[PDB]
């Protein structure tokens, strides 16, 4: 999981 | 995808193959002729579709067979088997729909559910859907658990989960049609703003971002190509691997510099040797010239030996003068090549101090994603759930995420302010012991056929126990509870009277002075109709900031904000709300991560129900009575709300299969 | 299956930096020191090479001599033969030299002349005693  | 095709994808199901789930309920089919499997698969996908296109009404079996078509609608039993499997396991008629068939007058079985978080609420909703008698026991005065929304006047702001990660195969997609959720796309433009208050130049922004991603792949390479997963008897963490990758890139920069300077000195040496040859030759020319002049002085007429001397000394000087010409030809090229190397020097540093600080913000970003220091993440498995990614852009909830649990909760028997303290489970049933959170002297006893525990991992981790289990949970479950990690992440909600930021920016960074405070207020969100900025505290900062007053934390927030917009632009906030999830006793953390030394296998051990020993020794081994749901039990979709909704749906199905019985496996 | 291009990562390098806690800064101090030492060594040769360049001030322009150009002739003056016997004794077999000396006999004739008067000029002896040097 990670974001933008 | 689209069609009956798309319904499978939008239910996290392979459209063309049968799952391990269905192999279990339909062993005839999967072991049967391949034509029948295709038949089953279509009537799976079509029912799926029928539910998905209108999920505000119950999908009955006989409303289903009507829209079904020949030759599929020929086997009335296979349709009934499929529909019931789907309905049991929460793939259809889950969420908030109008019951076509009304609820059974008389119920069967008794279930106690611990926690009205979304995992508990979804299970509860389904169990009541299935005709069981369910009660939820909630420690807090509200539903939702870690879905928490602040509401004062028109100011609304999630303290807990606030993002839906993409509607592509997301069960919350179904929910959004079913409940009025105002979903707002997240604009991916995010500008960093260093501690001075001046934006990072777009050119530096892009360069460091690609080193970050380059650095991530590098760890993946240490993990999978180099089996760098255990160091000196301890499992390697992601953070460790990032250091060793940064260090090796720092080492390589030194090696390039050394090798380049070493080439210069080798070329200098060549020169130095050339100059000595030239100096000797020039001195050797010297005495020859003198000798020729003396020989030339002897005026003619001369005897041949004297004439030969002239002619001789004249060859030699010409010859050695040819040789000194070839060597100032050779010093020419060496002199220019040395200038070339001096003007082509490799990078002095791998990352500048300003560059390294930007890198932190990407690391705090990642410490925000996994709500934990990168020193705790398992290098080997922290991205084990990478494959199950939802499609579509991420979204936020403008009306607050609470509207979902609050909606799930209607028609349900929730006892609030009811803190469970013991769970007793025996061959013949269970009793749960709870108190009143207001006055703890009051004491309640709840008797039931099964308990569904959705206690947060952080609660289950508490030492000494916040909840006693009688008898104690077996060592395999407690060991998974230790091994697994429960992270922390906190938010600061900032409530002003007028917008003073870029309103077409949802979100903007702040870059930390130090690397130790990289997560401390490193990011701000503007996703609400009202003027509310929301500031994250992640990584190590999260745990620290909980020992620090509200006001000083808003203090450091305002500081940050002044630097980016100017002390004159930013009012004092009307309302301030700072979260403390690790200190919260009903959560004791924000969500879990895959700790170094853990794996996704732990998430599955976390979901195995408990089966007590016999009361009467020699009596037949009993039914399982203690079931687990929640964010930490679903291995493929952990730490999210959708994973918590799915966990509850999975347990309801498993509980129904044991107490109501499965009549779809024949 | 290969590290991202421009990342450097090898079993050898990785073990070296993980041998202890400080093995990282240890490795990177050694490399800082190899730098200064090489950089300081460069200074020396640049200073040492600078001095030599001062000694070669003006090159050899004063000591150069004008070139001689004159059509290769055919006949051997008595004088030219005598130049030859001498250039043989001082030059062994380097015909180009024996050329540059005589000036008008070019090169090919020297090899012929070498055998043509070999009996008369006792070149064998002249050559034998040139090798003796």
């Amino acid at each position: 999981p990670r974001s933008f | 995808p689209s069609g009956v095709e798309g319904a499978a994808f939008q239910s996290r199901l392979p459209h063309d193959r049968m799952t391990s789930q269905e192999a279990a309920c339909f062993p005839d089919i999967i072991s049967g002729p391949q034509q029948t499997q295709k038949v089953f698969l279509f009537i799976r996908n079509r029912t799926l579709q029928l539910w998905l296109d209108n999920p505000k009404i119950q999908l009955t079996f006989e409303a289903t067979l009507q829209q079904l078509e020949a030759p599929y609608n020929s086997d009335t039993v296979l349709v009934h088997r499929v529909h019931s499997y789907l309905e049991r396991h929460g793939l259809i008629n889950f969420g908030i729909y109008k019951r076509i068939k009304p609820l059974p007058t008389k119920k069967t079985g008794k279930v106690i559910i611990i926690g009205s978080g979304v995992s508990g609420l979804a299970a509860a909703r389904q169990l009541q859907s299935f005709g069981m008698d369910v009660t939820l026991l909630e420690a807090r005065d509200r539903v939702g658990g870690r879905v928490a929304t602040f509401r004062k006047g028109n100011y609304v702001a999630d303290l807990g989960a606030m993002v839906v990660t993409g509607l592509g195969g997301n069960p919350m997609a179904v929910v959004s049609k079913q409940v009025n959720m105002e979903l707002a796309k997240i604009k991916q433009k995010c500008p960093l703003y260093e501690a001075n208050g001046q934006a990072v130049p777009k050119e530096k922004d892009e360069m460091v971002e690609q080193e970050f991603n380059r650095l991530l792949e590098a760890t993946s390479y240490l993990s999978h190509q180099l089996d760098f997963n255990v160091l000196n008897n301890k499992p390697v963490s992601l953070g460790q691997a990032l250091e060793v990758v940064i260090q090796l890139q720092e080492k390589h920069v030194k090696d390039e510099q050394i090798e380049h300077w070493k080439k210069i000195v080798k070329t200098q040496e060549e020169l130095k040797e050339l100059l000595n040859k030239m100096v000797n030759l020039k001195e050797k020319i010297k005495e020859l010239h003198q000798q020729y002049k003396e020989a030339s002085e002897v005026k003619p007429p001369r005897d041949i030996t004297a004439e030969f001397l002239v002619k001789s000394k004249h060859r030699d000087l010409t010859a050695l003068c040819k040789e000194y010409d070839e060597l100032a030809e050779t010093q020419g090229k060496l002199e220019e090549k040395l200038q070339e190397l001096e003007a082509n020097p490799p990078s002095d540093v791998y990352l500048s101090s300003r560059d390294r600080q930007i890198l932190d913000w990407h690391f705090a970003n990642l410490e925000f994603a996994n709500a934990t220091p990168l020193s705790t993440l398992s290098l080997k498995h922290w991205d084990q759930d990478d494959d199950f990614e939802f499609t579509g852009s991420h979204l936020t909830v403008r009306n607050g995420y609470s509207c979902v649990p609050v909606a799930l909760a209607e028609g349900l028997d929730i006892k609030l302010n009811t803190a469970v303290r013991q769970v007793r489970y025996t061959a013949s049933g269970c009793e749960v012991i709870a108190v009143n959170t207001r006055s703890t002297s009051q004491t309640f006893i709840y008797k039931c056929d099964a308990v569904l525990c959705t206690l947060p991992l952080g609660v289950l981790k508490q030492q000494p126990p916040a909840v006693q289990f009688v008898p104690p949970l077996p060592e395999w479950k407690t060991s998974a509870v230790q091994r697994m990690g429960f992270g922390n992440l906190n938010k600061v909600v900032l409530c002003f009277d007028r917008v003073f930021w870029d309103p077409s920016v949802n979100l903007f960074g702040h870059v930390g002075s130090t690397t130790a405070s990289r997560g401390e207020l490193f990011l701000f969100w503007n996703l609400y109709k009202a003027p509310i900025l929301l500031a994250l505290v992640a990584g190590e900062a999260a745990g620290i900031m909980e020992n620090i007053s509200d006001d000083v934390i808003v203090g450091r927030c305002l500081a940050i904000l002044k630097g980016i917009f100017g002390s004159s632009a930013v009012p004092q906030p009307k309302e301030t709300v700072v979260s403390r999830w690790r200190a919260d006793p009903w959560a004791r953390g924000s969500y879990s991560y895959v700790a170094a030394g853990s794996s996704g296998n732990d998430y599955d051990l976390m979901a195995q129900p408990i089966t007590p020993g016999p009361s009467i020794p020699g009596a037949p081994q009993p039914i399982p009575r203690l079931f687990f749901a929640g964010e930490h039990t679903i291995r493929n979709y952990p730490a999210t709300v959708h994973g918590a909704l799915l966990s509850g749906l999975r347990e309801a199905g498993r509980i129904a299969d044991q107490f109501l019985g499965a009549m779809y496996t024949l | 299956r290969k590290p991202p291009k421009g990342m450097f990562l090898s079993q050898e390098d990785v073990e070296a930096v993980s041998a202890n806690a400080t093995a990282a800064t240890t490795v990177l101090r050694q490399l800082d020191m190899e730098l200064v030492s090489v950089k300081r060594q460069i200074q020396n040769i640049k200073q040492t090479n600078s001095a030599l360049k001062e000694k070669l001030d003006g090159g050899i322009e004063p000591y150069r001599l004008p070139e001689v150009i004159q059509k290769c002739n055919a006949r051997w003056t008595t004088e030219e033969q005598l130049l030859a016997v001498q250039a043989i004794r001082k030059y062994g077999r380097d015909f180009q030299a024996i050329s540059d000396v005589i000036g008008n006999k070019s090169v090919v004739q020297v090899k012929n002349f070498f055998v043509n008067y070999r009996r008369r000029f006792n070149i064998d002896e002249v050559l034998q005693e040139w090798e003796a040097e």
